[PDB]
């Protein structure tokens, strides 16, 4: 609705980054696991 | 009458997709025909409709766990 | 053949229960367990709105079966209007001065 | 005054779309990926005896 | 409703009331909005005159802007009400949002 | 501090928070295991192993949404939070025991998570029939495991309905009627009397199959003369009445956004809306059946399980069509909130019909079983539920919170998940008509291209989930409080600021007995 | 009451640094996506 | 001085919801742990942490009842309907058991012989025990009732009096019902006879044995006058829930020891 | 049967100890008087190795698996028939 | 100058709708009837032309000879 | 004037097309030029400049109708991003094929389908539309 | 006996800032303390039996 | 069979399924009607400056959109219960055949006469014969002969299992302790493949259905040739 001015402004730069580090906690460790996949199934 | 035929004909006491009383009743009818008949030297043939039918519909496992019971006096249905 | 022994409320009663217990046998109502009569709601007549602090939001039922109850805070000072009907309310104190 | 999307609102609806059909085409098409479409007008019966 | 006729008078009725306060004012414009109308000019000029006896000139000019947003994609309303109000707005010297500049961005 | 406020809370607001987190993360659990499943179906041959291991990775998914997340955040999330804003009650009746409905949850997950954990987990299917699900097929601790973590999550449910139905009908201002009372609190108000009516035959059923397992009992056994099928019944009683329960506070939240956004006071056909969701609320009781219709049950039957079943649309279309006569001349507000609430009237739309075609027993005979029920359900619970805790989500997040979102981040976010969701279902409708079975780990070489079609649209619903909490991080980063809010007059929840204090009410509203 | 109150004071959560945020949201948003993957690991490790 | 101007009770932060929860986390993995893994200790720890939790719990309702004061009438119109709605749901329990024996019953599989009672199984007289049982908690139902009066106009000693002849017949009950357990011919691993037998009246035993603590509870809150001639809630939902119990039996009884034997 | 005691069968704290003591406990003797004369003693069933009786998919939690909660020897048999 | 006629004023949202609602049902009526004509009746068709020269002994014969069954080389 | 998140209980300035007279001027505070600006709107209207009726009017409302009717180019952001995102969806899957998925069974290759259709062919496959009702049996070609 | 509840309605009312829970004397605090014990370790106990379960124990 | 790209049901092999197809484009047509309808209406309600906010009438349209639905539900039902019913007049079998579900596999019986009765599994993909069906193809179908009306029995010695065969318009569910009967009834001789449609265990996606219809001559000399 409205709403006063961000009291801690988030810039590109920083969007850019909290993004980047979001994403990374997401895909990092299931690529692990998916990438050893193979690996466990031949016990 | 044949004691020949195709195959259990519909049975309207059993006309529903739930077949498994038509197996039941027709192979108790049949051990209950064979009994009388065996028994009060009778002619056992007359029941023998019952067991083309109860052999056409009843399944195979069905059939011998009923015999094996019936020989070890635990089937428990009434013949 | 009875003998009694067991309390009553106006003897054992406590706390907030004894007290809107008091306060009814006396006709009052500090603690809106009974629903608010209507005055005109003209200028006038103003609805009186009881209160505790400066301010309590009002629900208006505009007309009798009026699905949507219109609500807005009432402050201390003039007579305010419904602002889908008109109708005035105005603030007052509660039993508990301020 | 001029707004984020004014100024690069244009720049990031094209490099964007762009961006889009160019990874997909490529993933569609380069890597190996068994699409397995209808044989019929594609591929030409063979006897299998 | 009532008849279209009624709905009009009962409308001039309320702005032409003489001691109308700014609340009865915006109300009865901000209720007047929700219908499916562009209301009548003679509504309109009673609302006028209203904002003139409240010496609220801004509001006769957003009631203006008001008048063109009803009207939506017919645009051969707007020209219409502001003609049939002219002999008023040259009376009570209020300027249109065009001459003002407010149609802008 | 910490401990009384988090732990020991008693406060309806705090407790609405703690089931928002806690949806939130079972909603990651569940996202994870759904990928697991189209990475499983993505090229044909075998990526994990048998259907085993497969099924209990299916099985996880459906109980992870369902109970975990759907529910808590509907109803014990903005259930709490919002009711008692509504009708200006204090808090709820049973603050305490409403605390113990919050906490029976982490338990409940705890021995689910330990189910798949054990021995070879639980492949049994959401339905967990036996006598696959019977201590033979499937011996050892994890169905019963599974069986627990149920009985938590009912007996959570049930104290919630309690709490909520009590509060709901004792606590509105003396002079609210119940037909003055926002639609969300009807929404939530019928569903917990659905789930007071229905939760319990569940908990009888699933003790049936845990003594089966356990004590020797033998109700779904046909050995001592059980039935398998009776489970099936028992099940699916409480079954249909499960899925009208997670639609229903939808129905509520879609009623107040689309309402909201189009700038108007009320919803059309306030009473023609409470009525609908009481008959569908009747209806779904007696319709259960219809998820039986090939096992085997009298052609009668079968006739009036799938005209019951059919008359469910009659109240539902009063609905749809209210919330579109509620958008008639409204000056729609194209917020990401109305955005999620228009996506919603459609697709929920096309999932129902879609539930039509399989209401038909006739017709169902070779739709069963297949993907065609598959896609009707994520129609429904995908794009319908889940639609409308998005929209409930980005409308009511900045009364929860003090914050705003990012709008335009908000709207990138509805675009992307509404791609990939369309494209992960719409295409499984033709794997159902050419007759992919469900729970296959693996298929014929013929439905290919859709398998493979499908799981790329599950991975663009992924990022889309990804960038949701990048979304709810940057609107913490930045702070932006909020200052003033659009119709407060019609719209209670938000007369108290942004967020409302702890407590809220210590001095009722003023409400005249006109 | 005795707890304090306004945004950023209503939730579980410390929201006064973007950057432990950041953190704290990855390791549990993180840790939920996590786990099926490891289940479905630790199953394939059994035999 | 100043503060709230509504009648419902807010509640002190508490921990018990948090230790119950707990104990249900206990029970039931302790029930996984006792049926797979042979061991009651996890079973033991969340029975004693539940029994800590309600006595503490309920304790703590009386607290803010009986000696705060906070049960004004609207706190126990809540509380009434609270009640209802918690034994509505447990007939919809109950129910899923009816279901279940009249399922078996009326179609009697082949492997039981097509009949019922399935051959093999000797069923109860139901003009035996069973009558006694049921005459034994239907005398209970009106002793309760004087009960309830006694305590209405204000007299303590039959209150009390009424209240202990109730739960002596609710214990009679409870041991005839154990008597007959040990002394039945058939078990529960008989069959769906058995199954249903068994399992639907174990749950009936067991809300007999909720029941008649819930009304000991009520009898020792009145010997330290507790309840007042128009405040007793307490003794109001004991007493409910006492008549619930009672007639769960009339259905067992018709149904399963009558009919369906 | 039916019912019918002319009446007063409502109402008053003395109307209800009335029923207690003048309809209620004097059924619950005669009932426990029946049960006497009745419940001397039943002589156990004959046992007949049926395969949907005695089920055992599963032994028991407790003592050697093979014995229900509350066994009575003298009229349970095990699935190899009575103990003694 | 020229006076501008009076134009409509009241119920332009209604008059919208009222024309629009009457497309509304002509477009969906055109997907329904295009699906029985395109669709529905193309399938009867195909159904029936097919079935009345089949001759299932003729079809047995040339699946009998390309080698398919294994119950009738 | 200034809004604070604190004035919650308080009439406060809002511009929609639905509510056109807000329940609060735009600014609260005058200061002397406009106390005086004030004070000439109770005389005529007509005496005052079209610069004094414009400061009247932006001292009453935030923005003009044809200022809050406003369009922005924000569709274009959003459809740009969400193709970007989109795209950046196919690199997950190309990660996926190489690393994660194995290759596929025998039964795709070349010749396997082409016996594999002919066998359907032979069988007559959906022989009334689907499959083999796009074959040509006489021409041995695909029917067009 | 004697009507006793006026004592212990004074002793409840007292304001002396304890919860409910503990407002009764210090037998409140140690049955506290007994359960919150018994739970935590329990629960404890009850996460190592999970541990212990899933992995194959021959 | 299905094939690649398919997109509705596959070819009818007998009469129930041609009139389950028909029905279904029946219903399919409607869908399609009620679906585009309300995607006008709502692109038609987001199209318009014209506001009216204020208050509307409920109760008069209400009727419309109450009655239309209740006639469009009736036009969809009695064509629906119409083969509802027509599928289970089974009416006069001339051959009995029964399958029983097993924790991997489906068995035959053909019991009317003699006691034939044979095992039917998957053939392993690495054993597949050059243009043999990857997850289809059994070891050994089951032989019966075309254009006659068979009784199928379905029912299961272990889990729930479901036997379906899609081009005949058939599903029944093997239930163990249970005997589900179905007609079985095709109209040209071929192969027809159908899988297990209800989860039953780790190879759930590996227990195929295979029917060979043959003329009734080739029928009888195989059924002897099986023992
Ligand atoms: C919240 C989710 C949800 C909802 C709301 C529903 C809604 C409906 N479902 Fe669904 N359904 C599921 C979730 C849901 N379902 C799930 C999880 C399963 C699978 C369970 C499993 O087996 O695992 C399932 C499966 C399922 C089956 C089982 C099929 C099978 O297994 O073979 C059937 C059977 O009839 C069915 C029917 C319907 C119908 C008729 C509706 C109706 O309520 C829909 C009514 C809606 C509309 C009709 C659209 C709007 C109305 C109009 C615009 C009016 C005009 C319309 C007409 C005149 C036609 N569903
Ligand atoms: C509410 C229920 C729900 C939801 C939302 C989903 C969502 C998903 N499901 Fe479904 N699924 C089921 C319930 C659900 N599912 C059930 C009941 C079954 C049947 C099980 C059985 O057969 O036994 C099933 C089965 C099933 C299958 C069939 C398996 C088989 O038969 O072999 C497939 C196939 O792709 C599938 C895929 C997906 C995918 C790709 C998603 C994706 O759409 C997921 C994408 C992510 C989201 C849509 C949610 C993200 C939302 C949040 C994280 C909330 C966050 C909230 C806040 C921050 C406040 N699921
Ligand atoms: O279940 O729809
Ligand atoms: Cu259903
Ligand atoms: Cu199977
Ligand atoms: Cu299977
Ligand atoms: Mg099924
Ligand atoms: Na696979
Ligand atoms: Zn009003």
């Amino acid at each position: 609705i409205t709403a006063k001015p961000a009291k801690t402004p988030t810039s590109p730069k920083e969007q850019a980054i909290g993004l980047s580090v979001t994403f990374l906690s997401f895909l990092l460790p299931a690529g692990w696991v998916l990438y050893h996949l193979d690996n466990y199934k031949k016990s | 009458k044949i004691k020949n035929y195709q195959t259990a004909p519909f049975d309207s006491r059993f006309p529903n997709q739930n077949q498994t009383r038509n197996c039941w009743q027709n192979y108790l009818d049949f051990h209950r025909c064979e009994k009388a008949m065996t028994a009060k030297g009778g002619d056992v043939s007359v029941c023998e409709w019952y067991r083309r039918v109860y052999k056409s519909l009843c399944p195979i496992s069905w059939v011998s766990t009923w015999d094996d019971r019936r020989a070890e006096g635990t089937f428990p249905g009434k013949i | 053949a009875s003998g009694g022994g067991v309390p009553t409320d106006e003897e054992q009663a406590t706390g907030l229960e004894r007290e809107v217990m008091l306060a009814a046998r006396k006709g009052q109502d500090p603690y809106n367990i009974l629903a608010p009569k209507a005055t005109s709601g003209t200028k006038e007549d103003p609805n009186l709105v009881p209160s505790i602090t400066n301010k309590r939001i009002v629900g208006c039922i505009c007309e009798e079966d009026n699905s949507t109850v219109i609500w807005f805070w009432l402050h201390k000072g003039e007579a305010q209007r419904c602002p889908s009907c008109g109708t005035h309310y105005k603030l007052v104190p509660h039993q508990l001065a301020h | 005054a001029p707004d984020f999307h004014d100024k690069y609102g244009n720049a990031v609806l094209a490099s964007g779309a762009t961006f889009c059909v160019a990874v997909w085409v490529y993933m569609a098409t380069q890597i190996g990926i068994e699409w397995n479409p209808s044989p019929v007008g594609r591929v030409t019966p063979k006897e299998w005896r | 409703h009532e008849t279209d006729e009624e709905f009009d008078a009962r409308w001039v009725t309320y702005f032409n009331k003489p001691d109308i306060d700014a609340w009865e004012l915006r109300k009865g414009m901000n209720t007047l909005v929700g219908y499916d109308l562009v209301p009548e000019p003679k509504i309109i000029d009673a609302a006028l005159r209203a904002c003139r006896r409240l010496n609220d000139f801004a509001s006769a000019v957003r009631i203006l802007e008001v008048v063109k947003d009803k009207a939506g994609p017919h645009k051969e309303i707007y020209p219409y009400v502001i003609q049939e109000l002219r002999p008023t707005l040259n009376e009570l010297g209020i300027s249109t949002p065009e001459e003002l500049g407010l149609d802008k961005v | 501090m910490f401990i009384n406020r988090w732990l020991f809370s008693t406060n309806h607001k705090d407790i609405g928070t703690l089931y928002l987190l806690f949806g939130a993360w079972a909603g990651m659990v569940g996202t994870a295991l759904s990928l697991l499943i189209r990475a499983e179906l993505g090229q044909p041959g075998t990526l994990l192993g048998d259907d085993q291991i497969y099924n209990v990775v299916v099985t996880a998914h459906a109980f992870v949404m369902i109970f975990f997340m759907v529910m808590p955040i509907m109803i014990g999330g903005f259930g709490n939070w919002l009711v008692p804003l509504m009708i200006g009650a204090p808090d709820m009746a049973f603050p305490r025991m409403n605390n113990m409905s919050f906490w029976l949850l982490p338990p409940s997950f705890l021995l689910l998570l330990a189910s798949s954990m054990v021995e070879a987990g639980a492949g049994t299917g959401w339905t967990v029939y036996p006598p696959l699900a019977g201590n033979l097929a499937h011996a050892g601790a994890s169905v019963d495991l599974t069986i627990f973590s149920l009985h938590l999550a009912g007996v959570s449910s049930i104290l919630g309905a309690i709490n909520f139905i009590t509060t709901i009908i004792n606590m509105k201002p003396p002079a609210m009627s119940q037909y003055q009372t926002p639609l969300f609190v009807w929404s939530v108000m019928i569903t917990a009397v659905l789930l007071l009516l229905s939760l319990p035959v569940l908990a009888a059923g699933i003790t049936m199959l845990l003594t089966d397992r356990n004590l020797n009992t033998t109700f779904f056994d046909p050995a001592g003369g059980g039935d398998p099928i009776l489970y099936q019944h028992l099940f699916w009683f409480f079954g249909h009445p499960e899925v009208y329960i997670l639609i229903l506070p939808g129905f509520g939240m879609i009623s107040h956004i689309v309402t909201y956004y189009s700038g108007k006071k009320e919803p059309f056909g306030y009473m023609g809306m409470v009525w609908a969701m009481m008959s569908i609320g009747f209806l779904g009781f007696i319709v259960w059946a219809h998820h039986m219709f090939t096992v085997g049950m009298d052609v009668d039957t079968r006739a009036y399980f799938t005209s019951a079943t059919m008359i469910i649309a009659i109240p539902t279309g009063v609905k749809v069509f209210s919330w579109l006569a509620t958008l008639h001349g409204g000056n729609i507000k194209w917020s990401p909130a109305m955005m999620w609430a228009l996506g919603f009237i459609f697709l929920f739309t096309v999932g129902g019909l879609t539930g039509i075609v399989l209401a038909n027993s006739s017709l169902d005979i070779v739709l069963h079983d297949t993907y065609y029920v598959v896609a009707h359900f994520h129609y429904v619970l995908s794009m319908g539920a889940v639609f409308a805790i998005m929209g409930g989500f980005v409308h009511w997040f900045p009364l929860f919170s003090g914050y705003t979102l990012n709008d335009t981040w908000a709207k990138i976010h509805f675009a992307i998940m509404f791609v990939g969701v369309n494209m992960t279902f719409f295409p499984q409708h033709f794997l159902g008509l050419s007759g992919m079975p469900r729970r296959y780990s693996d298929y014929p070489d013929a439905y290919t291209m859709w398998n493979t079609i499908s799981s790329m649209g599950s991975f663009i619903s992924l990022t889309a989930v990804m960038l949701m909490v990048f979304i709810i991080w940057e609107a913490f980063a930045s702070k932006r409080e909020v200052l003033t809010v659009d119709l407060t007059t019609t719209n209670l929840e938000w007369l108290n600021g942004c967020p409302p204090p702890y407590h809220t009410f210590e001095e009722p509203t003023y409400v005249n007995l006109k | 009451s005795h707890y304090e109150e306004g945004p950023g004071k209503n939730i579980p959560f410390s929201v006064e640094n973007k950057w432990r945020l950041l953190a704290m949201m990855t390791l549990f948003f993180g840790s939920g996506f996590a786990a099926p993957f490891f289940i479905v690991r630790h199953q394939l490790l059994k035999k | 001085m100043t503060h709230q101007t509504h009648a419902y009770h807010m509640v002190n932060p508490s921990p018990w919801p948090l230790t119950g929860a707990l104990s249900a986390l206990l029970m039931t993995s302790g029930l996984t742990m006792w049926f797979h893994f042979n061991s009651m200790t996890l079973l033991m720890i969340g029975l004693t942490t539940n029994m800590l939790t309600m006595y503490q719990w309920w304790r703590d309702v009386i607290r803010e009842s009986t000696f705060q004061g906070h049960h004004t009438p609207a706190v126990q119109k809540g509380l009434r309907y609270g009640m209802i709605l918690f034994i509505i749901s447990e007939v919809l329990f109950f129910t899923g058991f009816f279901w279940a024996f009249y399922h078996s019953s009326l179609a009697p599989t082949p492997e039981l012989g097509g009949c019922w009672p399935p051959t093999g199984i000797h069923p109860l007289n139901p003009l035996e025990v069973p009558l006694l049982n049921t005459s034994v908690l239907l005398a209970s139902g009106v002793s309760i009732t004087w009960a309830h009066h006694s305590l209405m106009e204000g007299d303590r000693k039959h209150m009390l009096q009424a209240l202990f002849i109730t739960i002596t017949l609710g214990v009679y009950f409870t041991l005839l019902q154990a008597s007959e357990y040990y002394e039945a011919p058939f078990t529960i691993s008989d069959g769906v006879y058995g199954s249903t037998f068994f399992v639907a009246t174990g749950f009936h035993g067991l809300h007999v044995i909720i029941g008649s603590t819930f009304l000991i509870v009520c009898f020792f809150r009145q010997l330290k006058f507790h309840f007042t001639s128009n405040h007793h809630f307490g003794f109001e939902a004991g007493a409910w829930y006492w008549h619930f119990v009672d007639v769960v039996w009339l259905f067992l009884y018709v149904s399963i020891y009558w009919w369906g034997s | 049967a039916s019912a019918a005691k002319g009446d007063h069968g409502g109402t008053g704290a003395r109307t209800w100890r009335f029923l207690t003591f003048g309809l209620a406990l004097p059924s619950v003797a005669l009932c426990t008087l029946n049960s006497w004369l009745h419940s001397g003693h039943r002589e156990r069933p004959a046992f007949i190795p049926y395969h949907h009786l005695r089920i055992r998919t599963k032994p028991f939690s407790w003592g050697d698996g093979n014995h229900t909660f509350f066994h009575n020897p003298r009229v349970n048999p095990l699935p190899t028939g009575y103990e003694k | 100058s020229t006076a501008l006629a009076k134009p409509q004023m009241r119920g332009l949202l209604a008059r919208r709708l009222r024309f629009h609602i009457v497309g509304a049902f002509m477009v969906s009526l055109g997907f329904a009837t295009f699906y029985k004509f395109a669709v529905a009746e193309k399938r009867k068709k195909a159904y029936a032309d097919f079935y009345r020269n089949y001759d299932s002994m003729k079809d047995f014969e040339e699946m009998r000879k390309a080698g398919i069954f294994q119950s009738a080389k | 004037s200034v809004v604070k998140s604190e004035d919650y209980a308080l009439p406060s300035y809002v511009d929609r097309r639905d509510y056109p007279l807000p329940d609060v001027a735009h600014v609260k505070n005058l200061s002397a030029s406009q106390k005086a600006l004030k004070e000439k709107e109770k005389a005529s209207w007509s005496s005052l400049s079209i610069d004094e009726k414009v400061e009247l009017y932006r001292l009453k409302f935030k923005e003009s109708f044809a200022e809050m009717n406003r369009s922005t180019n924000e569709w274009k952001t959003v459809v740009g991003a969400a193709m970007f995102f989109i795209g950046f969806t196919a690199l997950l899957l190309i990660w996926e094929k190489h690393y994660v998925y194995g290759p596929i069974p025998h039964t795709f290759e070349e010749e396997w389908v082409a016996k594999q259709t002919k066998r359907m062919l032979d069988m007559k496959v959906a022989p009334i539309q689907g499959f083999s009702a796009k074959w040509d049996y006489d021409k041995n070609e695909w029917k067009k | 006996f004697e009507n006793r509840v006026a004592e212990k309605q004074k002793l409840f009312q007292e304001d002396n800032g304890l919860p409910v829970h503990l407002k009764g004397g210090a037998t409140d605090n140690i049955l506290y303390r007994v359960t919150m014990t018994l739970c935590l370790g329990g629960t404890l106990y009850s996460l190592y039996c999970l541990g212990w379960a899933s992995f194959p124990h021959k | 069979m299905a094939y690649p790209m398919q997109l509705g049901f596959q070819d009818a092999t007998s009469p129930i399924m041609e009139e389950l197809l028909h029905f279904h484009d029946h219903t399919l047509m409607i869908v399609f009607l009620i679906s585009s309808l309300v995607l006008y209406i709502i692109s038609l309600m987001l199209t318009t400056k014209l506001t009216h906010t204020s208050t509307m009438d409920a109760q008069e349209v209400e009727t419309i959109w109450t009655i239309l639905p209740a006639i469009i539900l009736i036009l969809i039902a009695l064509p629906s219960l119409r083969i509802l019913y027509m599928m289970d007049e089974i009416n006069n079998p001339s051959l009995t055949v029964k399958t029983m579900g097993h924790q991997w596999y489906w068995s035959y019986e053909y019991t009317d006469y003699e006691d034939l009765s044979f095992d039917s599994y998957m053939i392993p993909t690495s054993e597949l014969k050059p243009g043999e069906l990857r997850l289809l193809e059994v070891d050994n179908r089951v032989v019966l002969p075309m254009e006659m009306t068979i009784r199928m029995l379905v029912s299961s010695e272990d889990v729930l299992h479901s036997w379906a065969v899609p081009s005949l318009g058939l599903k029944t569910d093997a239930i163990p302790g249970r005997l589900n009967q179905t007609t079985l009834m095709s109209s040209r001789p071929g192969l027809y493949y159908g899988q297990c449609s209800e989860i039953c265990g780790s190879n759930h996606s590996f227990m195929p259905i295979v029917l060979e219809l043959v003329p009734l001559k080739y029928f009888e000399k195989w059924s002897a040739s099986m023992l």
